[PDB]
RNA sequence: UACAAGUAGUCAGAGCCCGUUAACGGGUGAUGGCGUGCCUUUUGUAGAAUGAACCGGCGAGUUACGAUCUCGUGCAAGGUU
RNA sequence: AGUCUUGGAGGUAUGCCAAUGACUUAUCCUUGGGAGUCAGACUGCGAGUGAUAAGAUCCGUAGUCGAAAGGGAAACAGCCCAGACCGCCAGCUAAGGUCCCAAAG
RNA sequence: AACAGUGGUAGGAGAGCGUUCUAAGGGCUGUGAAGCCAGACCGGAAGGACUGGUGGAGCGCUUAGAAGUGAGAAUGCCGGU
């Protein structure tokens, strides 16, 4: 589990729905990383803007 | 509270008592402001005027003509005349709610006999209306700065000296107000104008 | 209260907004009136 | 009252026309152009302030180019090896000093080489 | 001759000469130093892993002070925008001393 | 300063001349990089949209009476002339 | 609010609803005061539309500019990367690049 | 103290700087006031001092109060060039 979310890219351009999602993500700088507990919640909010961040696990 | 008394002379070793509900009163100084700003102003005339740009002389006519036709000589932007808003003659006056005032010249009293700036006689009487007299008993109470003094009915002698000392003013019982109170550093008062704004307040 | 150390209650006075003096008061060349409307 | 104002409005020009200083022509001598100028120069300064730190790297990398290919290297390789030993700690101005004021420093290129190999 | 790094940067400094560093905390008589050595030039030379183990650099404060004045002016053309700043940097004066041990 | 192409400044920078509210000082600047005025208006301006020869002075959200909201003070089921 | 659960129904070759659990997130309702705004522009997706590929035609739908400077596309409102509190003669990268102009094979 | 944040037009909200006058307290100034000129000083901004020259008689500080309250644009008005 502890998976680390980091945003790789910025969020200009993008519609709102992958801002929204990475904003509940708590991601607010870009090269920001997260800790979070490794569920199916958070792995599909992963791969709905999985080409906007890179994760790896603990 | 208890103030000592005094007489002309200078010296006495009586007391005499004040009442409390007037010259105890917990000064309120939000109330003093407000009526030090009511009556400091109300003392402006207000006699101010300035001329509109249709008082000013001229203008009628639209100057240019040829051999087009735009403006009056005499609107706000040429050097002729014509002022935009300006003063213009009006009254500065208000009024206070009754117990607000009378709140506040207790609290300016109360004050007044807190920092011991009260000095309360038996009685002030001239034989003759000299100012070197009011002088003396000045000085024999250790008055030197600005003062102000409170008789009952308006004695004459006692208005006629102290009329030309630069820094004493004089009113009788009735006249007392914030302003006057304030103003003058201390404050001389007679047994009798004593109960007459006790009874009056 | 001396005469040289008035101070008014807290929250009774408000400056007047002026309106039309300059650009970095916010209320400048518009007046606060914004465009036509 | 009336107010009338003119000291403020003088004094507050004359800052301006002094700031305007060595201009040209009617830039130093009349208030419309010279605030103008004044402004223009604000800009100009904080672009260049970001700028110049652009630049020196600029001048560095290219000093550290050819003191490196002064001994069979080129500075990619040479930034490459550093890194790859730890010693690149050390920084391009201050590799960029060692360049001008001691080219003794090859014991960096050379130890560069070595990892390199 | 060594190379230190102080403010998130890096000097070169040899000993009796003044340098001027970031904030540096301390105050004015104390005596600071330096640990991140990273390079001891001069005749014989220690090129360090990192930093050269063992290596440190003493100096003396002098004074704390801010440098000359900068105004940051910048304006947007046709859009009434304006802001301007004043500004000075805090730096320290500092002598080198012993430039080992 | 007489081989040089420019919204005229800004950052880097020798040389020369000075010496200050002593301060990582002042004046001028050979050369290198970057850089399409201000205002109004518009979806959008560097424009062949608009205004200003230059300098100085003067030049625009007030007052009265009503309505309503917030804050302050006094008194409070009463408050006020 | 996002996402996964929970279930079910709705298709003939992706959706809809409730749902109460979570795990992350800090928003959203009422009342009151004050507003500005009502010719927007361009680009990309669709495939709603000549449902086809369209162009059309609008329809949606997202982005940027307007109100956004910085790097790239020679120059370039709307394209690509990326959102400037202020200093530094510090380091790592994005798009894009490494013969010279011009930093790097 | 530990985090987080600080582009911005219309627009909403907040904190301040200066000017004239009035009131109170404190003061300056013919051993030189206001104004004008110069400077390499101080503050985050509006701004504020200190020295020198000219000037030749008035001015400013603290706390309040009141406004004819701050100019770069109106093919503005008047003067000078």
């Amino acid at each position: 589990a502890k998976l680390e979310i980091t945003l790789k890219r910025s969020v200009i351009g993008r519609p709102e729905d992958q801002r929204v999602t990475v904003r509940t993500l708590g991601l607010k700088k870009t090269n920001q990383t997260v800790v979070h507990e490794d569920n199916a919640a958070i792995r599909g909010m992963i791969n709905k803007v999985s080409h906007l961040v890179s994760v790896k696990e603990q | 509270p208890k103030v000592a008394l005094y007489n002309q002379n200078g010296s006495t070793a009586g007391d005499i008592e004040l009442n409390a509900s007037v010259f105890g009163i917990e000064p309120n100084e939000s109330v003093v402001f407000d009526a030090i700003l009511m009556q400091r102003a109300s003392l402006r005339q207000g006699t101010h005027k300035v001329k509109n740009r249709s008082e000013v002389r001229g203008g009628g006519r639209k100057p240019w003509r040829q051999k087009a036709r735009q403006g009056s000589i005499r609107s706000p932007q040429w050097r002729g005349g014509g002022v935009v808003f300006g003063p213009t003659p009006r009254s500065y006056s208000y009024k206070l709610p009754k117990k607000v005032r009378r709140l506040a010249i207790k609290s300016v009293l109360s004050s007044k006999v807190i920092d011991n700036n009260i000095i309360v006689l038996e009685d002030l009487t001239l034989d003759t209306a000299k100012t070197k007299e009011m002088a003396a008993i000045l000085k024999g109470l250790s008055v030197e700065k600005k003062a102000l003094i409170v008789t009952a009915d308006a004695n004459e002698a006692v208005a006629l000296s102290a009329r030309n000392i630069p820094g004493v003013t004089v009113v009788e019982a009735n006249g007392i107000n914030v302003l006057d109170v304030v103003n003058h550093e201390k404050l001389l008062i007679t047994k009798a104008a004593v109960e007459k704004v006790e009874e009056v307040l | 209260m001396k005469l040289h150390e008035l101070k008014p209650s807290e929250g009774s006075r408000k400056t007047r907004n002026r309106v039309g003096r300059g650009i970095g008061s916010g209320n400048g060349k518009t007046a606060g009136k914004g465009h036509k409307g | 009252p009336r107010v009338k104002g003119g000291t403020v409005t003088r004094k507050r020009r004359k800052k301006v026309l002094k700031l305007a200083k060595g201009y040209f022509g009617s830039k130093h001598t009349l208030y419309k152009v010279a605030n103008q100028q004044v402004m223009k120069s604000g800009n100009y300064a904080f672009r260049d302030r970001r700028q110049k730190k652009r630049d020196f790297r600029k001048l560095w990398i290219t000093r550290i180019n050819a003191a490196a290919r002064m001994n069979g290297l080129s500075y990619s390789r040479l930034m490459h090896g550093l890194k790859l030993s730890g010693i690149e700690v050390n920084r391009k101005m201050l590799a960029d000093l060692a360049v001008n004021d001691l080219t003794a420093f090859n014991q960096l290129a050379d130890a560069a080489k070595a990892q390199l190999n | 001759y060594a190379i230190i790094k102080t403010g998130g940067k890096q000097i070169k400094v040899e000993e009796g000469q003044t340098v001027y560093i970031e904030k540096l905390a301390a105050e004015a008589g104390e005596t600071v130093t330096f640990e991140d050595v990273l390079f001891v030039g001069g005749d014989n030379v220690k090129v360090g892993n990192p930093t050269v183990e063992g290596a440190t650099v003493t100096a003396k404060v002098e004074k704390q002070g801010r440098a000359k004045k900068i105004t940051v002016f910048r304006y947007k053309p046709k859009k009434n925008v304006h802001k301007k700043q004043g500004h000075r940097q805090p730096y320290t004066k500092v002598t080198i001393e012993k430039i080992n041990a």
